[PDB]
């Protein structure tokens, strides 16, 4: 009379992919910045030449003054 | 005589799916701390020095 | 004696896949900014604090008792 049921049908298709990966930590802090550059001794000198000399001069003077 | 059979069963369930693509690469590290500022002992240090030799010149 | 069915329909879909990795770590930051120099002002204040503080011995050097 009536059929067997038919052959099991095909295998189904692939599952959809992953979800994307979460994004990397974050790089480490940078090194630390150079150094401030100290002046020179010429460079100094040459800022505070005068200014010495006149405070010198100045008190030299004061010193050394009669009543 | 009979009439042909049903559908068959379903048929098995597909593989996994490849797994998921890879995140994005981190974003770059802070910058790092500031460099230490020149300190005023260098100035200090030959302030002094000249004031010892102009009060010596003065001495002569 | 009836003929036998169709094949059966095509089956589930498969489970998704698992997530991705993490990306890659990130590069180190940049270097910081650099220490400050002083200024040829700040160099002429440093030395006037200096004489400022040192008065004294300028006093001594050039005046005494007697």
């Amino acid at each position: 009379g009536s059929g067997p049921p038919g052959p099991p049908g095909p295998p189904g298709p692939p599952g959809a992919r992953g979800q994307a990966g979460v994004m990397g930590f974050p790089g480490p802090p940078g090194p630390p910045g150079p150094p401030g550059k100290e002046a020179s001794e010429q460079r100094i000198r040459e800022l505070c030449g005068g200014m010495i000399s006149e405070q010198i001069a100045q008190l030299a003077a004061h010193l050394r003054k009669p009543l | 005589s009979g009439p042909p059979g049903p559908p068959g069963p379903p048929g098995p369930p597909g593989a996994r799916g490849q797994a998921g693509v890879m995140g994005f690469p981190g974003p770059p590290g802070p910058p790092g701390p500031p460099g230490r500022d020149a300190t005023d002992q260098h100035i200090v240090d030959v302030a002094l020095k000249m004031l010892q030799e102009q009060l010596a010149e003065v001495a002569v | 004696s009836g003929p036998p069915g169709p094949p059966g329909p095509p089956g589930p879909p498969g489970a998704r896949g698992q997530a991705g990795v993490m990306g890659f770590p990130g590069p180190p930051g940049p270097p910081g900014p650099p220490g400050r120099a002083p200024t040829d002002q700040h160099i002429k204040q440093v030395c006037m604090r200096v004489i400022q503080e040192h008065f004294a011995e300028m006093a001594a050097s050039l005046k005494r008792p007697d």
